[PDB]
């Protein structure tokens, strides 16, 4: 022959991948990549964050000083893990504005407690109750003080405490709601109590409420739990004439990366930066479909289950 | 799909091509051959890898947030929190969909554009000794050996040496 | 001649449509489609949802048992429609946290009320008032009980009620704020009242407030309305020594698609899936400019009034 | 508008065309004619209908939400609710605008690309018997009848039968 | 020669600009434009809005009528500017729901106060206190009235005030928390007080709380501040038997563009439409990186610091 | 970058060009020259200015909003407000990034498309008297003066006057 031939073309594969475009919803390409992470290992790995396992203790129980929560003293964390089997085993209580206090303590990241010297003259300290057994005998919370009458009288308590340091202070106190009107005059001789806790910019006053309630762990009385924050330069004053659950000191307040999360996944010894209640997931893909509750450098939650990005040309087989 | 090269006047792909994405295949006076083209392959691969590195790069880092699962029924605040959460999720899923939809279209178009660029360059190389047959092949009107094709593959075709005999073969 | 001619071209129309692009803001195409729905029929159609027309009754009035709201007993709905002419015609009252209770009852979707047997020993039940006439005589709400003194004394009421079923229970109760200090000792001999409603996880205590108020329907006293939710396994306890508006049973709580909406559009017999206060609108277009308050499978609300999508080529007339 | 066919070297459209979107119009030795091209018309229509079905497909379904109209003045919570609502509306209107803006540009470009593809295919069919006059028409240098044009319309033009007389008519 | 040559090309510049695209992250173009405003002049300009400089007064102080805030009477504004050096110099007080009242007054835009004629029979008006010196002698707030006992008795105050106009009325009142139990019976002979403020649709009752508090400006007592809104056709009633800080009239409520902002930038005489705490910024660019707190026709806040839009072709130098 | 004109078969730009964005440069039998092309320059400038006016147009106007900086620690409501604010900021920064990313790509592509359109139009003008040399230049096979180039620049080249001598110079 006196001629030639030169043809051009591209490459193809026996089986491609289906992707979506602006016009067509199913087009075949030679290759694609996945962009949505849809699985978890099932374990919570403990690097490079600091994980604290709240085995049977909630955060408020470990804060108030429950008897079976005595290993969570002066602890620190980057993520508190609350299990679903957690229970309380002390005096029955209740916290008005529970979520506020839980999120306030969780985001601080410390249970460091400094003991201050209060002076309650005319009353008897260290009250106990058989519903909060600490060992072989009766007891109470470890960070609270139960003040009762001394012999035959209960004077008007008036105390003060300044803040000369350069950090905030968190005080936890409470009030005692009795069951009957005879339990009142046998613990605090006045037929009605009152608690006033004040700073130079705020005030809180509580009055107890006598009444019968369902039996919880053997009692029909209750305890209400309140808190106060004292900023530098300020000064705290406490005034009362009955039904006072006094504090013993103050927790320190911090600021940073710290949170709380409910999950029942076991804890392992990997390295991972994103944590979900289902476990830790790798964050090499931009999106995620595991859980909407996340902690750390995580992907973003989407409703889709698969999103494929084409990384080749169109597959036109022979 | 905008330039009409892939799935256009190029019927189908070659499955015996494993070196690169685009290549040549010549039929000569001594036997058939095959090769690849590293230039266009590397261009397309660099662009696609750049886009991939653009999308998968990490941005999110959140530590403390709001409560997103509740166990009792409270009222206004819980309803507002659920509304906020649902609005955020619905606004991010739309972005996730649109981004992929746009990028797949652009990737297909650029891979179709590289083929047309290679074809047009090859046509401009064989100045006036070749004719296009409409299906991707060129017909050359002189006699090449394996040392003639390799020159059209690495950019050294000297058309002034074969121009007279090509002009005599294709016009008479 | 010894030649020919073959020309190519496209089609055009005498009048096109103006659309926006990335660069140009007004370009002419041969055809377009509209993407924003901007009108409503004016009527509310009653398929395939269940619409309940609250002609003159609000939701809280139909819940408490107003005399002119006695046709809304044991009713169910998928969307409650509250008119603007609605009024109350019974004892004047007020609900602290009104929006919470309204959204809690609306999202449940039932007014089904089961009657439980309470035993109030030592008091007189079924109190009435000429401000809530039920027929020719005096009456009260149909789901509440007004307890007063029995002859010369008013003992301390203490009652209990367990929950042995497998669903939640909703209890509605209240307290009575008198006008003077003589109206107190003539209905409840104690010079001060108190109401405590408790579960194993919560407690609420209210004290009445004596004082004069503006005349509404002939009275200067008021009634405050509170609620409680009892979960399975729990137990409710009520304690009081005056000023108790007692419950008669419990509403049942459900979960699903149900809501409430204020509108004055009449009701018709069409088939439509999206409902707005202006009426029902078709949902074949992806966006909408009618109202931001919607119920059902609706489009999305945007601020624009017209968005045209080109469905043809560019129109270049002769 | 990127390829320069519509509103480019094609001056204006034809209003006597009611069969398809693209077509032919020949001037011969016996009289004028007109036809349509179903291939490109169907391609463009399929792409535009696919895009339309992509956008208008239904996604939203909400039942119970927050309060969005108030009658009194309360404070923090109401302000936060109005802020949330306004943020959502302002973020959805922007998407509504951008989507239409992008899709109109792409639709115009693809309808301009189909015309250029048809022109280039026709040029490759009449291999070396025709010359382009620059305004959309081709000049054929041999003698066709109505049975010659129909072959260029349905893809059966055999250029080897008219090549010699075309070469003699257009080069001498 | 018997031929010619005609070549085509484009233009280039010696130094281009780097922009980002979909694929490449750094490409060189011949020109670009900046889209993010990242600086402010430092001054707050006073056109075309109305700026009011709260030099040493907060909004609540200028509302209640502090002695050193007496130039902010009957004032109007479009944006209130609160400095960080502001202090109070009158009787110590506290507002429950402080943010609600601050945002309610700020968004109305007026301090216009109409004086109404109240009649308190049996009490002594115009009480003073050396902690709120007005000139050389003792005084009090300018919009409040301190009622004390008259000689030897303090009757039960019961007053009414209708609203016959066609606008809302805002009433500010308060209650006085004493320090001891002897300061009570020496100002209001009853050993306990109570305040009830009522409309035809609402009610508020407060009881004072006796107790000691930190010394602020020489006192240990406090004042709590409450408010009420009366709509047209309604009627306000006040009932009390001790511890009443009475109102003197009402503020008028409006609706429009008005807000409040904390900043310490000085005020100048420019023309500008967008205001941030750092000063006013021009709004010719679509985005902004100065502050997330804005007022007026402003750009939008983004996290990026630079976003360049290409306005030319690709720069391929010789 | 899709059409392969700028940074493609056009090697580099000209820095002596200050009149317009695209132009000509001829080498003749009397001396060199240079000019500009106002048509394509104005087309590209109009499109880019339209896009610029599209993006920078003003939409935002807000007066009273929520509190975004706090001095104490309260709880649920403050956490919800901070969450709302952060969600809004994170959703607007993404739009700000994507818009610029898309528009830069489109601008580069349209400026590359104008050059190819000008080249193809010029090629269609010199019907069959010129040959493309592959690097942007055309070789004309007859004798022009400065009055021949100005006619190819303003659209009045009459190819029927030079066709015979061009055909004799380029085929023999
Ligand atoms: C106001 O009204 C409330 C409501 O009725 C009254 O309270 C109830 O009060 C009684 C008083 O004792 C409570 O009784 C005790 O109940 C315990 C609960 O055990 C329960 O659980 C076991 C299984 O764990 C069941 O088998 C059992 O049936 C119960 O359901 C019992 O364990 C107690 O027995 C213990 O102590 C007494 C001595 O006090 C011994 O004689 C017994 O043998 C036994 O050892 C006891 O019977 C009851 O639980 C309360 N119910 C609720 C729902 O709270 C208030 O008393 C009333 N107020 C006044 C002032 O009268
Ligand atoms: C503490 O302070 C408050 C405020 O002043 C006092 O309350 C007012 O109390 C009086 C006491 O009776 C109320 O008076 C009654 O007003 C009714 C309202 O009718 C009104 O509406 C009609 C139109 O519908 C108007 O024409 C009329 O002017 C009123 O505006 C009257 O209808 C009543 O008349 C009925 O009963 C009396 C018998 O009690 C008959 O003699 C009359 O003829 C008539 O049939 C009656 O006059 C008044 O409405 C209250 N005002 C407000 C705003 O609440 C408290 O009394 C005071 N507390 C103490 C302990 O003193
Ligand atoms: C319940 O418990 C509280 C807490 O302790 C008691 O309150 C304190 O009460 C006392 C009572 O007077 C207050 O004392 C006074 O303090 C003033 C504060 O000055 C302070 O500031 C200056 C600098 O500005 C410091 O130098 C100084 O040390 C203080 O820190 C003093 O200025 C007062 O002096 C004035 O008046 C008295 C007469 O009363 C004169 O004799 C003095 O010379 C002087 O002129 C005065 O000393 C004290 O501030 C309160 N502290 C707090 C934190 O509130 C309650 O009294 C108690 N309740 C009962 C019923 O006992
Ligand atoms: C991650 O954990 C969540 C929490 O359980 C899982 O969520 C649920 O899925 C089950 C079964 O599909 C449902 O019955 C629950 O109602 C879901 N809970 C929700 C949505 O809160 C989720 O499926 C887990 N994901 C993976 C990948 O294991
Ligand atoms: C391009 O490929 C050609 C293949 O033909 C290379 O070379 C020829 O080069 C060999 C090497 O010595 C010579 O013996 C031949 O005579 C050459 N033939 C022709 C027709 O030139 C060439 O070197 C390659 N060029 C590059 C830059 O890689
Ligand atoms: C749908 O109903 C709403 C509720 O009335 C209408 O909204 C109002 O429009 C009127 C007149 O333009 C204004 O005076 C009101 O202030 C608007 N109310 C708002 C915005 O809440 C709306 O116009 C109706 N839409 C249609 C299409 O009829
Ligand atoms: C394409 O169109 C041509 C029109 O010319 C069709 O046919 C010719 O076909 C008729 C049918 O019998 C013959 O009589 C003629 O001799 C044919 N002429 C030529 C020049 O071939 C042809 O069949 C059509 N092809 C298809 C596939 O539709
Ligand atoms: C505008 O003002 C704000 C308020 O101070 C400035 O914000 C801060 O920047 C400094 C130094 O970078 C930080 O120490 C602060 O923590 C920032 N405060 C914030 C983020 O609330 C901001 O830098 C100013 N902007 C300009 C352009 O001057
Ligand atoms: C296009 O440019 C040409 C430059 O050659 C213009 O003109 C020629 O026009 C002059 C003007 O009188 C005559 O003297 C020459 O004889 C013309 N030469 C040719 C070859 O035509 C021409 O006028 C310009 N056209 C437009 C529309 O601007
Ligand atoms: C799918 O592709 C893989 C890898 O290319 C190959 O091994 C396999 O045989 C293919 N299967 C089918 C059914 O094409
Ligand atoms: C498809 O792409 C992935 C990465 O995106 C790569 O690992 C894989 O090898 C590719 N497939 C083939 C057949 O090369
Ligand atoms: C906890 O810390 C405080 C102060 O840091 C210290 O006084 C106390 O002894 C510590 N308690 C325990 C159990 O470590
Ligand atoms: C507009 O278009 C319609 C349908 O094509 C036609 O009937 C009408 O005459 C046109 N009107 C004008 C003014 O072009
Ligand atoms: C324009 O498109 C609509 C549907 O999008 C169609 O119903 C209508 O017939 C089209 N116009 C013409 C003239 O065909
Ligand atoms: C309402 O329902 C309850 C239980 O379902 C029933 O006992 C009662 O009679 C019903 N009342 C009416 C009016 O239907
Ligand atoms: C940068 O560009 C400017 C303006 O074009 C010019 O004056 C300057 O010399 C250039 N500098 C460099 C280093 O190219
Ligand atoms: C670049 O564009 C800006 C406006 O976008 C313009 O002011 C400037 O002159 C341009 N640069 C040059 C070199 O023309
Ligand atoms: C404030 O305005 C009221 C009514 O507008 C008027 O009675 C009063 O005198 C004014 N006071 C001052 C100081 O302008």
């Amino acid at each position: 022959n006196s001629t030639a031939t030169l043809c051009l073309g591209h490459h193809a594969v026996p089986n491609g991948t289906l992707v979506k475009t602006i016009t067509d919803d199913q087009i075949e390409v030679t290759n694609a990549t996945e962009l949505v992470q849809s699985s978890s290992t099932g374990k919570i790995c403990n690097n490079p964050h600091r994980i604290l396992d709240g085995i049977d203790c909630t955060l408020i129980d470990a804060l108030l000083g429950d008897p079976h929560c005595d290993v969570f003293q002066n602890e620190t964390w980057d993520l508190f893990v609350e299990r679903s089997k957690a229970f309380s085993n002390c005096y029955p209580y209740d916290v008005p504005d529970y979520a506020s206090l839980r999120s306030l303590v969780a985001s601080s990241g410390t249970l460091e407690f400094i003991t201050e010297g209060f002076t309650w003259t005319g009353v008897t300290q260290n009250g106990g109750s058989n519903a909060c057994k600490r060992g072989p005998g009766s007891g109470f919370f470890s960070r609270l003080n139960w003040l009762t009458k001394s012999g035959s009288t209960y004077p008007v308590l008036n105390v003060t405490m300044p803040n000369n340091d350069n950090f905030d202070k968190l005080y936890i106190w409470g009030i005692h709601h009795p069951s009957t009107n005879q339990e009142q005059t046998s613990l605090y001789v006045q037929a009605s109590g009152r608690v006033t806790v004040s700073t130079r910019r705020s005030q809180q006053t509580i009055i107890p409420n006598i009444g019968s309630r369902p039996w919880v762990r053997g009692l029909s009385s209750r305890i209400s739990i309140y808190w106060t924050i004292v900023k530098p330069g300020d000064v705290l004053v406490i005034n009362s004439n009955g039904n006072l659950i006094a504090p013993r000191g103050y927790f320190k307040m911090r600021t940073g990366k710290s949170s709380i999360m409910r999950s029942d996944a076991p804890i392992d010894t990997c390295i991972s930066e994103c944590i979900t209640p289902n476990g830790s997931i790798p964050n090499d893909k931009p999106f995620q479909n595991v859980n909407k509750i996340t902690y750390g450098a995580c992907p973003k939650y989407v409703k889709q289950n698969t999103l494929k990005l084409a990384t080749g040309m169109r597959n036109v087989p022979e | 799909g905008l330039f009409g090269a892939i799935a256009g006047f190029i019927e189908n792909g070659w499955e015996g091509m494993i070196d690169g994405w685009y290549g040549f295949r010549h039929q000569n006076s001594e036997g058939t051959g095959q090769a690849a083209d590293l230039k266009s392959t590397q261009a397309a691969i660099d662009q696609i890898n750049g886009k991939l590195n653009r999308v998968i790069e990490k941005t999110n880092e959140k530590f403390h947030q709001i409560e997103k699962e509740f166990s009792e029924v409270e009222g206004r605040i819980q309803d507002l929190e659920k509304y906020v959460e649902d609005t955020k999720i619905d606004l991010w899923s739309y972005n996730a969909e649109l981004l992929v939809a746009l990028e797949n279209q652009h990737t297909i178009d650029l891979t179709d554009s590289e083929m047309n660029k290679l074809f047009e360059k090859t046509r401009r190389q064989l100045r006036e000794n070749a004719e296009e047959m409409g299906n991707g092949c060129f017909k050359i009107y002189h006699k090449c050996d394996n040392a003639c094709i390799e020159s059209i593959r690495n950019g050294t075709y000297d058309h002034d040496v074969y121009r007279d005999e090509a002009l005599n073969n294709r016009f008479q």
